[PDB]
């Protein structure tokens, strides 16, 4: 056994080994210099690692000593305002990490029996998605679709509508363009968002064990709010751009190929990164040290992002993804160029969770939506021939047009579960089904809106106590009826 | 006795001296500090070499490690002592009680029960969900395929089918959770103990994040426990919770493990491998295990690979439809794509087989009227066609009923019902007596006769 | 004049029909080739990336 | 100092025994038939021989001959000396003229400015392309990309783009042509020599024809210079033909520098090969780059990798298919699949978003009613369909314009359209005012003025 | 000069590059398929009277040569956006797509305009 061992080779950020005979899996390894590299590789009489840094310095020969434990990374409540490296290195500008202590990236996920069934809703903001694919936090859904879909559009806007409702925020760039992000962030900003989310950054031109890494580091940041009774929410941007920059590695290893060129581990890959998000029992009291109660429970909502090439929904990482998240909204780029804004397609979509992750009445009055929007489906066809049809169904396909164009929104607009109301009472009553036409079908929502925040206490009260029974609905019946007696 | 020559990801690879060295699919220890991960041989290649796979976390292993070589492969604990709680894919109980009662200890791997076995066996194992028993009449020793998309409810649906066989009838179940979501893990565990159903049901959990050779043998784990409740000679069944995952966790272990891909990159072997999993299930002639498993079609296509090879082991088929559910109806079953290679006369009695094709003649004509109905009206069909139309939608209404462990979902209560009960029910609301009372009735329901009580309701 | 428009209907409708029927059937040879294409793109990616990747 | 050992195409490796290993990244030179001959190191392999790139014809190496090295990276000049005519990839004065130049020197290989060292802006700047202008915007500190498949334009455009923005400039531009016609080159050259706006610009020539070393290394010769121009004087433009070459020159290599093929037969270091060069192109506190760029799309495959990664790292991504060309819109620009970062409301007024956004959607509701034309005719449509496509078909070719370079090959003089007039033209039509007019009224015109008196003539 | 069939160049090439084991990409075409014409038609082009004068040495002291090169690419119904003849396209600065179909019809210049394009255009043609 030996401690040491010297570098033999190098070229595209992997590091042939020769010795370092004692040395572990996973395990780090410092370079000359600061950084260190990642035992992924260890054959007999060499060793293959991923370096973690810029690799254009090293050369051969150089000593490279082995190391303790494996990859950690900083966790706390600090981070929350602070954009951060995937070493947890603030590039931010605030300069000093306010963090409190550190976490493996590469953990183990909490087991049956510690996990606590989901039921409490995490809203997204958008009419479509709380209302018809609903999250919940420990949930994990897919954001999928094509390019310009508007998938990190919904993604941050879901972020931007927690911060208020006391989930805290992960947001993880994977090969991401710089510019880009700072823009996100900088919007982030602009709305209160920002103080209560941590940003992870692997840009671009990073190496491919640090945007490999990405989403892992980002992970434990996050965990670290469920394992002491308290939620949050991370959203891994371009979990595609991910497993390209591991496809890089284990090529450049000399491991063996699949589909796509792509290792045969990547579904072990995601598949170990997503377990990790999930609603833990409150009997987790357990921690670090057991444990300041801690009588709460605790959970890690996570909705990665899969890109698609031309709505090839087969490809191998998607296919892969797609298999084990409990949800996904796939993202239609024909519903996006037309105007339907959210381009969310429903009846392919899904949410494995459905009505236990939603508030009570949303429950009840998605129902609704949910088969008015489901024959609107089996009529569509018809849509070409209208007017060929008797008034019989001929009704039912303009239900489903105006149900369609009451769910979608602007982009930076999330709604407040009065939402409720409009989609809810939209369903209740053709109150659409008078003056319908599509085009004051939308002008109408910006108005029942706004003349409820003319008698909102009877609205901030079925906001708090998210729930409805019957009197709510008899007050919302009038409200409607006595709407109309404006405009 | 050997020690760890190479390791990449899973694919640890150890040496030996020749003679002694391990037999494949032998078991191996093998300490990484704060535990001890057992690996199995895979391939004994060159001389005193041998290839394995890690069944939990190859991470901290290195190179020169102790690895103790076990005798046999891979053991599991069997016998009533498994009913009652969960077991990660080797035995060791994962839900912090108790350890395993007892165990003759077999083996997860296998032998084809020779072709001497008690077929003829028609003993129509009734559910008992109206829908599923009156379209997909299915003996011991049979397997069906619950097939969908997500969200469609293949699941859920074996939930209730253990529920029912268990309680109603004799327990009976072994739970395979190959490649299972945790969360479905938890919320299953937790439904199964609300419920008094949780024994006999002995739960075997391959959670997503373990690796592939974890996951891949989960299966076989499950299919060895109710391998052993048949030797006892009882009529138990077996719900393999993904044939998919089975045959794509299968796939990353023929990947890193070098093999050349084959259709769509799947293992080179993938027909052998559903071939012993599928052929151990049968009716011994000393006892039967009976098989319902979910089949995920990837992009809803049928000639994936996957779904496709498992098409040829099941005796019947439950088509279940995300477009169904979305209208309301959750026995999300289409009545008219769901088969059963024993839905003949001779097999399930005339009554049944004349009132199953009635149901399945009328919904055929409804779908036939519905395009006329649009375009130029209700009012255009003659008495007897607008009275089809009637008839028919309220079958399908009928068709549908709360599941016990929906419970949790619509709160409404949940009702079993027979196979009598269920023809009877369709072929008079068909021939048909209850004309008189609106489709409501028979919206979520037992028998009819539960129909006209709602009816009166009204 | 009602009942003389409507038999210049039947006919106007099995000329346009015939029509209908041989448009479609033009899309369906434009179809097959655009199939055949991406039949061979298939079957080369396959192929090249099994042999490839085995190297 | 060393001696060559293996030669492959332009991969040649050289043994330098241990004393003097050269860096990963760094020059070295060989005495071949004639000449110099600059090798660039790019892999340390085992043994203390070393991978190499030849910046030349690789063609008349001996296998053994001494190679000296040298500890520069590589040597290109920058600063206001460079601004008076073209460059080497090697930094060499490739015209006639013997370069006064550096007054210092910048490596090709640099880092990617930091992160909060990155600025942005929202100033939009105007081209004279209606199509641009309208569908997709950007400010200055812009990353504007041309994707399109052989022959669509995709140079014209470029040039058509330079001679729009680079008179608004009043600053210094660098172009970099990279694996383009050599053609074209001495035209712009030429051209630009004789309007004297050369002392302004700065050229750098990697061509089709020279060898691959050459082409995925001038792309980095010369943003290195932009780099200098922006790290003291602020405002900048960088224009480059086809980012593609330089993926693909380092395709031709991946497979002779010894590594495994990734999908398609491209390098597995695609992601960051491409990621590295396009990072460098920002705006630094310092100063600003506006930058548009020809990335060229394989066989007409958009989901080919090249373009498929390339798309991410775009502010605006303009995109020109084979078949708007096939009709005779010769700004070919799909206006559908053409998308900006900034075609936001707060950013670009209310008016140019809705407007923008309105034409895109009747253009894209009319693809989708095309099918039901093709197969059953216009007569089928309602009244208000028929009047989509009638108005569609308006816009559908008033996008397009006559380029001013374009005249040579084509009759028609060029036009130059105001952001202001494309708003006003669209917009109206749109709203149904000029509907009368003919749909030929429309194509190829400058203002919707000029649509109008097309019409008196035809 | 004009070479004919520059199609059955790169598949000869494609055979050596095959058999010499280098990894096929697109149409099972070696990577650097596009290099292969790509410096071939490169060399057809004007030269000034400067480079003529030096590679004459003093003789010719005041011409210009030139090389005019059309290249010929065999399609496969029609399919103008396979890898080669888009590449093929890429290099040349214009081209000449002979209809298939005008060509049947007694149109035997098959030259299909609207499509066809010689970007050099109007400088390369005659006052008249
Ligand atoms: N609800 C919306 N209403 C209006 N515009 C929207 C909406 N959602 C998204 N957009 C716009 O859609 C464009 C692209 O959205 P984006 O979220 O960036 O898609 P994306 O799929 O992440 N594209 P990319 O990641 O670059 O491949 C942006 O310009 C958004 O402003
Ligand atoms: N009787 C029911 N009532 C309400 N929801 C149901 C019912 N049966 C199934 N579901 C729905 O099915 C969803 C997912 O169940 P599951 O069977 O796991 O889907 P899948 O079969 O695709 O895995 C659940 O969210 C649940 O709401
Ligand atoms: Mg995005
Ligand atoms: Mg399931």
């Amino acid at each position: 056994a030996h401690n040491e061992g010297t570098i033999v080779s190098v070229s595209d950020g992997v590091i042939r080994i020769h010795g370092l005979a004692d040395c572990m899996q996973g395990e780090m390894i410092s370079l000359p210099g600061n950084r260190y590299a990642i035992a992924l590789n260890l054959e007999r009489d060499s060793v293959g690692a991923v370096v973690m840094g810029p690799y254009a310095d090293l050369a051969e020969g150089m000593k490279v000593k082995c190391t303790g434990r494996i990859l950690e990374v900083p966790v706390g409540r600090g981070l929350l305002g602070r954009v951060v490296n995937t070493l947890g290195a603030p590039i931010d500008g605030k300069g000093p990490l306010d963090h409190d202590g550190f976490s493996a990236v590469e953990a183990i996920a909490p087991g049956v029996i510690e996990r606590q069934s989901v039921d409490q809703p995490v809203q997204t903001g958008y009419k479509a998605v709380d209302s018809m694919i609903p999250i919940g936090r420990g949930q994990r859904e897919l954001i999928i679709g094509d390019r310009q879909t508007g998938k990190t559009a919904l993604a941050i806007d879901a972020i931007i509508n927690q911060r208020d409702s006391g989930i805290k925020c992960i947001y993880v760039a994977i090969g991401q363009k710089a510019s880009t992000i700072s823009n996100v962030v900088r919007k982030l900003e602009e709305h209160g968002a920002l103080a209560n989310t941590i940003v992870v950054v692997a840009t671009a031109s990073e190496s491919a064990a640090l945007q490999y890494l990405a989403p892992y580091a980002g992970c434990a940041m996050g965990e670290y709010f469920r394992d002491r009774g308290e939620d949050a929410l991370i959203i891994y941007d371009d979990l595609s751009k991910q497993a390209v920059a591991y496809r890089q590695i284990s090529l450049l290893l000399r491991r063996p190929p699949g589909r796509e060129a792509f290792p045969g581990d990547v579904f072990y890959l995601h598949s170990r990164l997503l377990e990790r998000a999930a609603r833990v029992n409150a009997e987790y009291v357990e921690a670090f040290t057991k444990g300041e109660v801690k009588g709460k429970t605790g959970s890690l909502t996570a909705l990665p992002i899969i890109e698609t090439q031309a709505g090839d929904v087969s490809a191998f990482v998607p296919t892969n993804v797609i298999s084990i998240t409990d949800g996904q909204i796939f993202l239609e780029t024909n519903l996006f160029n037309a105007g339907i804004r959210p381009a969310v397609n429903p009846g392919i979509s899904v949410s494995r969770v459905g009505g236990a992750a939603q508030t009570k009445i949303m429950k009840k009055l998605s129902g609704g939506i949910r088969t008015a929007l489901a024959q609107y489906r089996e009529l569509a066809a018809f849509s070409q021939f209208a007017s060929d049809l008797d008034d019989a169904t001929r009704k039912q396909l303009d239900h489903g047009q105006k149900v369609t164009e009451l769910l979608k929104q602007k982009q930076y607009a999330p709604m407040s579960v009065a939402q409720q109301s409009l989609v809810l009472f939209a369903a209740e009553r053709g109150y659409l089904a008078d003056v319908e036409l599509s085009k004051i079908g939308s002008f109408e929502a910006a108005l029942l809106a706004y003349v409820d925040r003319d008698h909102a206490p009877l609205m901030q009260e079925i906001n708090q106590t998210g729930g409805y029974n019957d009197e709510i609905e008899g007050k919302l019946k009038g409200i409607l009826d006595s709407f109309k007696a404006t405009q | 006795t050997g020690k760890i020559v190479q390791v990449i990801g899973a694919v640890v690879d150890v040496e030996f001296p020749q003679d002694a060295v391990p037999r494949v699919y032998d078991a191996l220890e093998v300490q990484n500090g704060n535990e001890r991960l057992v690996l199995e041989v895979q391939q004994q290649l060159g001389g005193g070499i041998v290839r394995t796979i890690a069944m939990g976390s190859s991470d901290g292993l290195r190179r020169g490690l102790d690895v103790k070589d076990l005798e046999h492969p891979i053991e599991v604990p069997v016998g009533e002592a498994t009913l009652g709680r969960i077991m990660n894919v080797l035995g060791e109980p994962v839900d912090m009680k108790g350890e395993i009662g007892e165990e003759e200890r077999w083996a997860i791997h296998r032998a084809a029960p020779s072709y001497e076995e008690l077929s003829n066996s028609q003993e129509l194992l009734e559910t008992g969900i109206k829908v599923i028993d009156l379209m997909c009449p299915f003996a011991k020793g049979g397997k069906v395929g619950l097939f969908g998309g997500a969200g469609v409810g293949k699941t859920v649906n074996m939930m209730e089918l253990i529920r029912n066989i268990a309680i109603e009838h004799s327990g009976y179940s072994v739970f395979a959770g190959v490649g299972e979501r945790t969360r479905e893990g938890n919320d299953f565990y937790h439904e199964m103990t609300d419920s008094n159903v949780i024994d006999k049901v002995s739960l075997v959990y391959g959670q997503m994040n373990e690796p592939p050779g974890n996951r891949l043998r989960v299966a076989l784990t499950g299919l060895t426990m109710a391998e052993k409740f048949r030797d006892e000679g009882r009529d138990v069944l077996l719900f393999v919770d993904n044939i998919y995952r089975y045959t794509l966790a299968g796939t990353e272990v023929s990947a890193l493990l070098g093999r050349m891909p084959s259709a769509v990159g799947y293992q080179p072997t993938l027909a052998e491998e559903m071939g012993v999993l599928q052929e151990r299930i049968t009716s011994t002639k000393t006892g039967s295990i009976t098989s319902v498993q979910a089949v995920y079609v990837p992009a809803d296509d049928l000639t994936d690979p996957s779904p496709a090879t498992t098409f040829a082991h099941l005796d019947a088929t439950v088509v279940l439809s995300r477009q169904i559910a979305s209208l309301g109806i959750y026995p999300a079953v289409d009545p008219l794509d769901s088969t059963s290679r024993q839905l003949d006369p001779l097999v399930v009695g005339q009554e049944h087989y004349d009132t199953a094709r009635g149901v399945q003649s009328i919904l055929q004509r409804y779908q036939e009227l519905k395009d006329i109905i649009a375009i130029l009206g209700m009012d255009e069909l003659s008495e007897e066609d607008k009275l089809v139309v009637a008839r028919a939608r309220k079958i399908q209404r009928f068709l549908s009923q709360p599941f016990f462990v929906a419970e949790v979902f619509t709160g409404s209560p949940g009702k079993y019902v027979s196979l009598k009960d269920t023809i009877r029910g369709f072929k008079g609301i068909m021939e048909g007596e209850y004309d008189h009372l609106p489709e409501q009735a028979f919206y979520m329901v037992g028998s009819i006769e539960e129909a006209v009580e709602k009816a009166k309701k009204l | 004049g009602v009942v003389e428009n409507l038999a210049s209907e039947q006919a106007a409708r099995m000329v346009a029909m015939k029509a209908a029927t041989d448009n479609g059937g033009s899309l369906i040879k434009e179809l097959q080739l655009v199939y055949n294409k991406a039949r061979q793109a298939s079957i080369t990616q396959e192929l090249t990336e099994i042999v490839s990747g085995a190297a």
